[PDB]
Protein backbone atom coordinates (compact mmCIF):
# COMPACT_ATOMS: atom_id res chain seq x y z
CA UNK A 1 0.00 0.00 0.00
CA UNK A 2 1.62 3.35 -0.63
CA UNK A 3 0.69 6.19 1.03
CA UNK A 4 1.10 9.79 0.84
CA UNK A 5 4.97 10.12 2.86
CA UNK A 6 3.87 13.04 4.72
CA UNK A 7 0.58 11.42 6.02
CA UNK A 8 2.23 8.21 6.73
CA UNK A 9 4.90 10.33 9.01
CA UNK A 10 2.46 12.03 10.92
CA UNK A 11 1.07 8.25 12.36
CA UNK A 12 4.69 7.49 12.07
CA UNK A 13 4.44 4.63 9.83
CA UNK A 14 8.02 3.88 8.29
CA UNK A 15 8.63 1.83 5.00
CA UNK A 16 8.37 -1.62 4.97
CA UNK A 17 6.07 -1.35 7.78
CA UNK A 18 3.45 -4.42 8.20
CA UNK A 19 0.14 -2.92 8.06
CA UNK A 20 -3.64 -3.86 8.44
CA UNK A 21 -6.28 -2.56 6.03
CA UNK A 22 -9.46 -2.73 6.87
CA UNK A 23 -12.23 -2.00 4.29
CA UNK A 24 -15.30 -0.31 6.04
CA UNK A 25 -17.43 -0.10 2.63
CA UNK A 26 -16.78 -4.12 1.90
CA UNK A 27 -15.44 -5.30 5.33
CA UNK A 28 -12.06 -6.87 4.16
CA UNK A 29 -9.13 -6.91 6.44
CA UNK A 30 -5.90 -7.80 5.21
CA UNK A 31 -2.83 -7.75 6.21
CA UNK A 32 0.47 -5.73 3.77
CA UNK A 33 3.37 -3.17 4.12
CA UNK A 34 4.12 0.54 4.14
CA UNK A 35 5.60 2.08 0.53
CA UNK A 36 5.95 5.61 1.11
CA UNK A 37 4.13 7.57 -1.79
CA UNK A 38 5.59 10.91 -3.84
CA UNK A 39 1.87 12.58 -4.36
CA UNK A 40 -0.22 14.65 -2.14
CA UNK A 41 -2.76 12.88 -0.66
CA UNK A 42 -2.49 9.64 -2.32
CA UNK A 43 -3.40 5.71 -1.07
CA UNK A 44 -3.03 3.18 -3.63
CA UNK A 45 -3.86 -0.69 -2.94
CA UNK A 46 -1.14 -2.70 -5.19
CA UNK A 47 -0.77 -5.92 -6.41
CA UNK A 48 -3.01 -8.89 -5.22
CA UNK A 49 -4.34 -6.31 -1.87
CA UNK A 50 -5.97 -4.30 -5.10
CA UNK A 51 -8.94 -7.03 -5.49
CA UNK A 52 -10.15 -6.44 -2.28
CA UNK A 53 -10.69 -3.02 -2.68
CA UNK A 54 -12.44 -0.39 -5.11
CA UNK A 55 -11.13 2.81 -5.25
CA UNK A 56 -12.94 5.22 -3.18
CA UNK A 57 -13.40 2.86 0.08
CA UNK A 58 -12.98 4.49 3.07
CA UNK A 59 -10.41 2.40 5.05
CA UNK A 60 -8.47 2.20 8.75
CA UNK A 61 -4.67 1.69 8.55
CA UNK A 62 -3.19 -0.06 11.75
CA UNK A 63 0.30 -0.50 12.64
CA UNK A 64 0.81 -2.85 15.98
CA UNK A 65 4.25 -2.85 17.55
CA UNK A 66 5.13 -6.06 20.31
CA UNK A 67 5.79 -4.29 23.58
CA UNK A 68 6.69 -5.40 27.40
CA UNK A 69 4.58 -4.10 30.51
CA UNK A 70 6.70 -1.05 30.63
CA UNK A 71 6.58 -0.03 26.88
CA UNK A 72 2.65 -0.13 27.18
CA UNK A 73 2.71 1.61 30.52
CA UNK A 74 4.17 4.78 28.46
CA UNK A 75 3.09 4.08 25.61
CA UNK A 76 0.76 6.92 23.70
CA UNK A 77 -0.65 5.79 20.51
CA UNK A 78 -1.01 7.79 17.42
CA UNK A 79 -4.25 8.12 16.21
CA UNK A 80 -5.01 10.62 12.77
CA UNK A 81 -8.01 10.80 11.21
CA UNK A 82 -8.28 12.46 8.13
CA UNK A 83 -10.94 14.17 5.35
CA UNK A 84 -12.25 12.71 2.34
CA UNK A 85 -9.00 14.24 0.30
CA UNK A 86 -6.87 12.46 2.85
CA UNK A 87 -5.88 15.63 4.37
CA UNK A 88 -5.21 15.74 8.16
CA UNK A 89 -8.48 16.84 10.32
CA UNK A 90 -6.76 15.43 13.74
CA UNK A 91 -4.08 13.64 15.26
CA UNK A 92 -4.15 12.51 18.86
CA UNK A 93 -2.15 10.52 21.42
CA UNK A 94 -4.56 8.97 23.20
CA UNK A 95 -8.05 6.76 22.11
CA UNK A 96 -11.49 8.12 22.09
CA UNK A 97 -13.98 7.58 24.68
CA UNK B 1 6.72 -11.44 27.80
CA UNK B 2 5.29 -9.16 25.00
CA UNK B 3 1.96 -8.01 23.73
CA UNK B 4 0.91 -7.16 19.86
CA UNK B 5 -0.80 -2.89 20.77
CA UNK B 6 -2.18 -0.42 18.70
CA UNK B 7 1.46 1.92 18.00
CA UNK B 8 -0.91 4.20 15.26
CA UNK B 9 -3.65 4.35 12.40
CA UNK B 10 -4.94 6.17 10.09
CA UNK B 11 -8.41 6.77 10.56
CA UNK B 12 -10.90 6.80 7.86
CA UNK B 13 -8.61 7.71 4.83
CA UNK B 14 -9.76 7.22 0.90
CA UNK B 15 -8.75 4.76 -1.65
CA UNK B 16 -7.36 6.94 -4.22
CA UNK B 17 -6.04 4.50 -6.65
CA UNK B 18 -5.80 1.26 -7.11
CA UNK B 19 -2.94 -1.09 -8.99
CA UNK B 20 -3.35 -4.72 -9.31
CA UNK B 21 0.01 -5.06 -11.82
CA UNK B 22 2.14 -2.96 -9.62
CA UNK B 23 5.74 -4.04 -10.13
CA UNK B 24 8.47 -3.95 -8.00
CA UNK C 1 -13.80 -3.53 20.03
CA UNK C 2 -15.31 -1.57 22.83
CA UNK C 3 -15.38 -3.27 26.12
CA UNK C 4 -16.84 -2.74 29.17
CA UNK C 5 -13.88 -1.22 31.17
CA UNK C 6 -14.03 -3.41 34.29
CA UNK C 7 -14.71 -6.68 32.14
CA UNK C 8 -11.83 -5.80 30.14
CA UNK C 9 -9.72 -5.77 33.66
CA UNK C 10 -10.91 -8.76 35.12
CA UNK C 11 -9.33 -10.48 31.66
CA UNK C 12 -6.34 -8.51 31.92
CA UNK C 13 -7.11 -6.47 28.72
CA UNK C 14 -5.35 -3.44 28.29
CA UNK C 15 -6.13 -0.70 26.27
CA UNK C 16 -4.85 -0.71 23.04
CA UNK C 17 -4.26 -4.53 23.10
CA UNK C 18 -4.66 -6.80 19.74
CA UNK C 19 -7.60 -9.48 20.31
CA UNK C 20 -8.97 -11.91 18.14
CA UNK C 21 -12.82 -12.02 17.79
CA UNK C 22 -14.14 -15.12 16.97
CA UNK C 23 -18.03 -15.57 16.36
CA UNK C 24 -19.76 -18.38 17.10
CA UNK C 25 -23.31 -17.57 15.34
CA UNK C 26 -21.56 -17.00 11.86
CA UNK C 27 -18.14 -18.47 11.90
CA UNK C 28 -16.01 -15.10 11.40
CA UNK C 29 -12.67 -14.89 12.74
CA UNK C 30 -10.64 -11.22 12.92
CA UNK C 31 -8.44 -9.25 14.56
CA UNK C 32 -8.77 -5.97 16.12
CA UNK C 33 -7.58 -3.84 19.74
CA UNK C 34 -9.33 -3.06 22.65
CA UNK C 35 -11.13 0.05 23.79
CA UNK C 36 -11.99 0.30 27.24
CA UNK C 37 -15.86 1.45 27.86
CA UNK C 38 -17.81 3.51 30.21
CA UNK C 39 -21.08 1.55 29.59
CA UNK C 40 -21.62 -1.36 31.89
CA UNK C 41 -22.21 -4.88 30.08
CA UNK C 42 -21.08 -3.35 27.00
CA UNK C 43 -19.33 -5.28 23.97
CA UNK C 44 -19.31 -2.74 20.65
CA UNK C 45 -17.66 -3.98 17.61
CA UNK C 46 -16.96 -0.65 15.94
CA UNK C 47 -15.73 0.46 12.63
CA UNK C 48 -15.19 -2.44 9.06
CA UNK C 49 -15.17 -5.40 11.90
CA UNK C 50 -18.93 -4.66 12.53
CA UNK C 51 -19.70 -6.11 9.08
CA UNK C 52 -18.34 -9.41 10.74
CA UNK C 53 -21.00 -9.45 13.39
CA UNK C 54 -24.68 -8.90 14.33
CA UNK C 55 -25.60 -7.69 17.54
CA UNK C 56 -27.07 -10.61 19.52
CA UNK C 57 -23.94 -12.93 18.92
CA UNK C 58 -22.15 -14.94 21.19
CA UNK C 59 -18.11 -14.02 20.65
CA UNK C 60 -14.94 -15.44 22.41
CA UNK C 61 -12.66 -12.75 23.01
CA UNK C 62 -8.76 -14.15 22.73
CA UNK C 63 -5.67 -12.19 23.75
CA UNK C 64 -2.39 -13.88 22.91
CA UNK C 65 1.40 -12.73 24.37
CA UNK C 66 4.85 -13.87 23.46
CA UNK C 67 6.82 -16.12 25.81
CA UNK C 68 9.75 -17.65 26.56
CA UNK C 69 10.00 -21.14 27.86
CA UNK C 70 10.28 -20.11 31.75
CA UNK C 71 7.51 -17.94 31.00
CA UNK C 72 5.38 -20.61 29.59
CA UNK C 73 5.99 -23.13 32.82
CA UNK C 74 5.07 -20.35 35.00
CA UNK C 75 1.95 -18.99 33.33
CA UNK C 76 -1.75 -18.94 34.35
CA UNK C 77 -4.07 -17.82 32.00
CA UNK C 78 -7.20 -15.58 32.64
CA UNK C 79 -10.01 -17.07 31.48
CA UNK C 80 -13.61 -14.92 32.09
CA UNK C 81 -16.98 -16.68 31.63
CA UNK C 82 -19.55 -14.46 31.51
CA UNK C 83 -23.62 -14.57 31.45
CA UNK C 84 -25.82 -13.03 28.13
CA UNK C 85 -25.71 -9.52 29.98
CA UNK C 86 -22.08 -9.87 29.89
CA UNK C 87 -21.68 -10.23 33.78
CA UNK C 88 -19.03 -12.42 35.11
CA UNK C 89 -20.36 -16.15 36.34
CA UNK C 90 -16.63 -17.35 36.15
CA UNK C 91 -12.75 -16.53 36.26
CA UNK C 92 -10.61 -19.07 36.23
CA UNK C 93 -6.62 -19.17 35.88
CA UNK C 94 -6.27 -22.91 34.26
CA UNK C 95 -8.15 -24.17 31.18
CA UNK C 96 -10.73 -27.16 31.36
CA UNK C 97 -10.58 -30.71 30.79
CA UNK D 1 12.88 -18.06 21.14
CA UNK D 2 9.34 -17.10 21.76
CA UNK D 3 5.66 -18.88 21.12
CA UNK D 4 2.54 -16.68 21.20
CA UNK D 5 1.11 -18.13 23.99
CA UNK D 6 -3.30 -17.77 25.20
CA UNK D 7 -2.50 -15.16 27.72
CA UNK D 8 -6.30 -14.71 28.64
CA UNK D 9 -10.00 -14.65 27.38
CA UNK D 10 -13.56 -13.68 27.88
CA UNK D 11 -15.68 -17.43 26.60
CA UNK D 12 -18.94 -16.50 25.02
CA UNK D 13 -19.69 -12.58 25.49
CA UNK D 14 -22.60 -11.00 23.85
CA UNK D 15 -22.20 -8.66 21.32
CA UNK D 16 -24.23 -5.54 22.63
CA UNK D 17 -24.12 -2.96 19.79
CA UNK D 18 -22.14 -2.16 16.23
CA UNK D 19 -20.85 1.14 14.68
CA UNK D 20 -19.30 0.61 11.33
CA UNK D 21 -19.08 4.39 11.49
CA UNK D 22 -17.47 4.64 14.61
CA UNK D 23 -15.15 8.03 14.65
CA UNK D 24 -12.02 7.92 16.52
CA UNK E 1 -8.40 -26.91 19.59
CA UNK E 2 -8.39 -30.20 21.83
CA UNK E 3 -5.55 -32.91 20.92
CA UNK E 4 -4.38 -35.92 22.45
CA UNK E 5 -2.23 -34.89 24.89
CA UNK E 6 0.43 -37.61 23.93
CA UNK E 7 -0.26 -36.40 20.84
CA UNK E 8 0.72 -32.98 21.67
CA UNK E 9 3.68 -33.86 23.55
CA UNK E 10 5.14 -36.03 20.62
CA UNK E 11 5.22 -32.15 18.87
CA UNK E 12 6.03 -30.13 21.22
CA UNK E 13 2.82 -28.86 21.60
CA UNK E 14 2.10 -26.91 25.05
CA UNK E 15 -1.27 -26.51 26.34
CA UNK E 16 -2.38 -22.84 25.55
CA UNK E 17 0.11 -22.65 22.62
CA UNK E 18 -1.10 -20.56 19.43
CA UNK E 19 -1.15 -23.22 16.42
CA UNK E 20 -2.47 -22.53 12.84
CA UNK E 21 -5.10 -25.31 11.67
CA UNK E 22 -5.52 -25.87 7.97
CA UNK E 23 -7.94 -28.28 6.54
CA UNK E 24 -7.28 -30.47 3.46
CA UNK E 25 -10.73 -31.27 2.34
CA UNK E 26 -12.41 -27.96 2.64
CA UNK E 27 -9.08 -24.91 2.37
CA UNK E 28 -9.98 -23.14 5.76
CA UNK E 29 -7.07 -22.15 7.33
CA UNK E 30 -7.51 -20.48 11.18
CA UNK E 31 -5.61 -19.87 14.29
CA UNK E 32 -6.36 -21.23 18.06
CA UNK E 33 -4.48 -22.95 20.94
CA UNK E 34 -4.14 -25.92 22.06
CA UNK E 35 -5.84 -28.04 25.16
CA UNK E 36 -4.20 -30.93 25.92
CA UNK E 37 -6.90 -33.84 25.55
CA UNK E 38 -6.97 -36.81 27.84
CA UNK E 39 -8.94 -38.89 25.33
CA UNK E 40 -6.82 -40.78 22.96
CA UNK E 41 -6.47 -40.38 19.16
CA UNK E 42 -9.10 -37.66 19.56
CA UNK E 43 -8.84 -33.89 18.15
CA UNK E 44 -11.93 -32.09 18.45
CA UNK E 45 -12.37 -28.37 17.43
CA UNK E 46 -14.29 -26.42 19.70
CA UNK E 47 -16.31 -23.22 19.23
CA UNK E 48 -16.80 -20.97 16.64
CA UNK E 49 -13.57 -23.15 14.78
CA UNK E 50 -16.14 -25.59 15.00
CA UNK E 51 -17.80 -23.99 11.39
CA UNK E 52 -14.34 -24.13 9.64
CA UNK E 53 -14.39 -28.04 9.59
CA UNK E 54 -16.00 -31.34 9.46
CA UNK E 55 -15.51 -34.30 11.10
CA UNK E 56 -13.49 -36.70 9.31
CA UNK E 57 -11.63 -33.78 7.84
CA UNK E 58 -7.65 -34.59 7.11
CA UNK E 59 -5.74 -31.33 8.75
CA UNK E 60 -2.59 -29.80 9.30
CA UNK E 61 -1.37 -28.79 12.40
CA UNK E 62 1.57 -25.83 12.74
CA UNK E 63 3.17 -24.43 15.19
CA UNK E 64 5.12 -21.42 14.66
CA UNK E 65 8.25 -19.54 17.14
CA UNK E 66 10.06 -16.34 16.93
CA UNK E 67 13.96 -17.37 16.66
CA UNK E 68 17.05 -15.15 16.22
CA UNK E 69 19.88 -16.11 13.45
CA UNK E 70 21.75 -18.26 16.23
CA UNK E 71 18.43 -20.42 16.98
CA UNK E 72 17.41 -21.00 13.47
CA UNK E 73 20.61 -22.58 12.73
CA UNK E 74 20.54 -24.72 15.37
CA UNK E 75 16.71 -25.57 14.94
CA UNK E 76 15.31 -29.11 14.73
CA UNK E 77 11.79 -29.19 13.40
CA UNK E 78 9.51 -31.64 15.04
CA UNK E 79 7.60 -33.21 12.47
CA UNK E 80 5.02 -36.05 13.44
CA UNK E 81 2.93 -38.15 10.34
CA UNK E 82 -0.13 -39.47 11.84
CA UNK E 83 -2.35 -41.94 10.50
CA UNK E 84 -6.11 -42.23 10.27
CA UNK E 85 -7.06 -42.77 13.45
CA UNK E 86 -4.50 -40.06 14.90
CA UNK E 87 -1.96 -42.73 15.59
CA UNK E 88 2.08 -41.98 15.15
CA UNK E 89 3.88 -43.16 12.05
CA UNK E 90 6.43 -41.08 11.93
CA UNK E 91 8.31 -38.32 14.42
CA UNK E 92 11.25 -36.60 11.96
CA UNK E 93 13.16 -33.85 12.69
CA UNK E 94 13.91 -32.45 9.47
CA UNK E 95 11.94 -31.34 6.07
CA UNK E 96 11.06 -33.66 3.70
CA UNK E 97 12.56 -33.19 0.07
CA UNK F 1 15.81 -9.66 14.66
CA UNK F 2 13.49 -12.67 14.56
CA UNK F 3 11.64 -14.61 12.14
CA UNK F 4 9.04 -16.93 12.81
CA UNK F 5 10.00 -20.50 11.95
CA UNK F 6 8.20 -24.06 11.80
CA UNK F 7 8.51 -25.41 14.96
CA UNK F 8 6.76 -28.81 14.96
CA UNK F 9 3.60 -29.56 13.14
CA UNK F 10 1.21 -32.53 12.92
CA UNK F 11 0.75 -33.82 9.14
CA UNK F 12 -2.60 -35.02 7.93
CA UNK F 13 -4.31 -35.66 11.39
CA UNK F 14 -8.32 -36.26 11.51
CA UNK F 15 -10.42 -33.99 13.11
CA UNK F 16 -12.87 -37.08 15.67
CA UNK F 17 -15.05 -34.30 17.05
CA UNK F 18 -16.36 -30.81 17.25
CA UNK F 19 -18.08 -29.17 19.68
CA UNK F 20 -19.27 -25.66 18.62
CA UNK F 21 -20.64 -24.93 21.96
CA UNK F 22 -17.78 -26.17 24.32
CA UNK F 23 -17.75 -24.11 27.46
CA UNK F 24 -14.23 -22.85 28.82
CA UNK G 1 5.47 -24.03 -0.10
CA UNK G 2 8.11 -25.58 -1.94
CA UNK G 3 11.00 -22.79 -3.82
CA UNK G 4 13.51 -23.58 -5.75
CA UNK G 5 16.69 -23.03 -3.24
CA UNK G 6 18.48 -21.30 -5.64
CA UNK G 7 15.57 -18.75 -5.90
CA UNK G 8 14.91 -19.04 -2.02
CA UNK G 9 18.64 -18.20 -1.12
CA UNK G 10 18.53 -15.31 -3.37
CA UNK G 11 15.31 -13.88 -1.42
CA UNK G 12 17.03 -14.86 1.76
CA UNK G 13 14.25 -17.40 3.29
CA UNK G 14 15.55 -20.15 5.02
CA UNK G 15 13.92 -23.38 5.07
CA UNK G 16 10.74 -23.62 7.84
CA UNK G 17 10.52 -19.43 7.24
CA UNK G 18 6.81 -18.32 7.26
CA UNK G 19 6.27 -16.44 4.37
CA UNK G 20 2.69 -14.90 3.60
CA UNK G 21 1.56 -15.61 -0.57
CA UNK G 22 -0.77 -13.76 -2.47
CA UNK G 23 -2.10 -14.78 -5.41
CA UNK G 24 -2.64 -11.74 -8.18
CA UNK G 25 -4.77 -13.91 -10.43
CA UNK G 26 -7.14 -14.82 -7.27
CA UNK G 27 -6.70 -12.33 -4.59
CA UNK G 28 -6.43 -15.20 -1.50
CA UNK G 29 -4.04 -14.60 1.06
CA UNK G 30 -2.22 -16.94 3.61
CA UNK G 31 0.67 -18.17 5.19
CA UNK G 32 2.54 -20.91 4.88
CA UNK G 33 6.22 -22.09 5.51
CA UNK G 34 9.15 -22.57 3.22
CA UNK G 35 10.24 -25.92 1.69
CA UNK G 36 13.33 -25.84 -0.42
CA UNK G 37 13.44 -27.63 -3.68
CA UNK G 38 15.53 -28.76 -5.72
CA UNK G 39 13.74 -28.37 -8.90
CA UNK G 40 14.93 -25.10 -11.04
CA UNK G 41 12.07 -23.07 -10.96
CA UNK G 42 9.73 -24.93 -9.26
CA UNK G 43 7.19 -23.07 -7.00
CA UNK G 44 4.75 -25.64 -5.97
CA UNK G 45 2.23 -24.85 -3.04
CA UNK G 46 1.43 -28.00 -1.17
CA UNK G 47 -1.03 -29.07 1.33
CA UNK G 48 -4.53 -27.16 2.16
CA UNK G 49 -2.73 -24.17 0.58
CA UNK G 50 -3.26 -26.32 -2.66
CA UNK G 51 -6.93 -25.16 -3.04
CA UNK G 52 -6.15 -21.73 -2.47
CA UNK G 53 -3.80 -21.22 -6.30
CA UNK G 54 -3.93 -22.35 -9.60
CA UNK G 55 -1.18 -23.67 -11.24
CA UNK G 56 -0.04 -20.45 -13.43
CA UNK G 57 -1.16 -17.89 -11.24
CA UNK G 58 0.95 -15.28 -10.17
CA UNK G 59 1.98 -14.70 -6.55
CA UNK G 60 3.80 -12.35 -4.39
CA UNK G 61 5.76 -13.96 -1.75
CA UNK G 62 6.26 -11.95 1.36
CA UNK G 63 9.00 -12.31 4.37
CA UNK G 64 8.91 -10.44 7.34
CA UNK G 65 10.88 -10.09 10.57
CA UNK G 66 10.39 -8.37 13.84
CA UNK G 67 13.08 -5.52 14.16
CA UNK G 68 13.60 -2.62 16.57
CA UNK G 69 14.51 0.76 15.89
CA UNK G 70 18.22 0.22 14.88
CA UNK G 71 17.62 -2.79 12.63
CA UNK G 72 14.71 -0.52 11.09
CA UNK G 73 17.47 1.97 10.25
CA UNK G 74 20.30 -0.08 9.12
CA UNK G 75 17.70 -3.01 7.29
CA UNK G 76 17.46 -3.00 2.94
CA UNK G 77 14.88 -5.33 2.26
CA UNK G 78 15.98 -8.19 -0.36
CA UNK G 79 13.19 -7.63 -3.07
CA UNK G 80 13.26 -10.23 -5.88
CA UNK G 81 11.45 -9.78 -9.33
CA UNK G 82 10.98 -13.21 -11.57
CA UNK G 83 10.23 -13.68 -15.28
CA UNK G 84 7.75 -16.12 -16.05
CA UNK G 85 9.76 -19.01 -15.60
CA UNK G 86 10.73 -17.91 -12.42
CA UNK G 87 14.16 -16.95 -13.26
CA UNK G 88 16.10 -13.60 -11.71
CA UNK G 89 15.36 -10.48 -13.91
CA UNK G 90 16.22 -7.80 -10.72
CA UNK G 91 17.13 -8.27 -7.44
CA UNK G 92 17.09 -4.74 -5.26
CA UNK G 93 17.52 -3.50 -1.80
CA UNK G 94 15.34 -0.88 -1.68
CA UNK G 95 11.71 -0.15 -2.52
CA UNK G 96 10.28 1.00 -5.83
CA UNK G 97 9.06 4.16 -6.06
CA UNK H 1 10.03 -2.68 21.06
CA UNK H 2 9.63 -4.32 18.05
CA UNK H 3 7.68 -3.63 14.69
CA UNK H 4 6.95 -6.47 11.68
CA UNK H 5 8.94 -4.73 8.39
CA UNK H 6 9.37 -6.67 5.30
CA UNK H 7 12.66 -7.95 5.01
CA UNK H 8 12.22 -10.14 1.79
CA UNK H 9 10.49 -11.10 -1.28
CA UNK H 10 9.54 -12.63 -4.48
CA UNK H 11 7.91 -10.47 -6.69
CA UNK H 12 5.44 -12.00 -9.30
CA UNK H 13 6.31 -15.32 -9.31
CA UNK H 14 4.74 -18.52 -11.00
CA UNK H 15 3.15 -21.27 -9.75
CA UNK H 16 4.56 -24.48 -11.24
CA UNK H 17 2.84 -26.93 -9.63
CA UNK H 18 0.55 -27.52 -6.87
CA UNK H 19 0.12 -30.82 -4.54
CA UNK H 20 -3.34 -31.20 -2.06
CA UNK H 21 -1.95 -34.61 -0.70
CA UNK H 22 1.28 -33.57 -0.29
CA UNK H 23 2.99 -35.96 2.45
CA UNK H 24 5.47 -34.53 4.94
Amino acid sequence: ITIDEDLAKLAKLREGMKVEIVDVNNGERFSTYVILGKKRGEICVNGAAARKVAIGDVVIILAYASMNEDEINAHKPSIVLVDEKNEILEKGLEHHH
Amino acid sequence: MTFEMLYSKIHRATITDANLNYIG
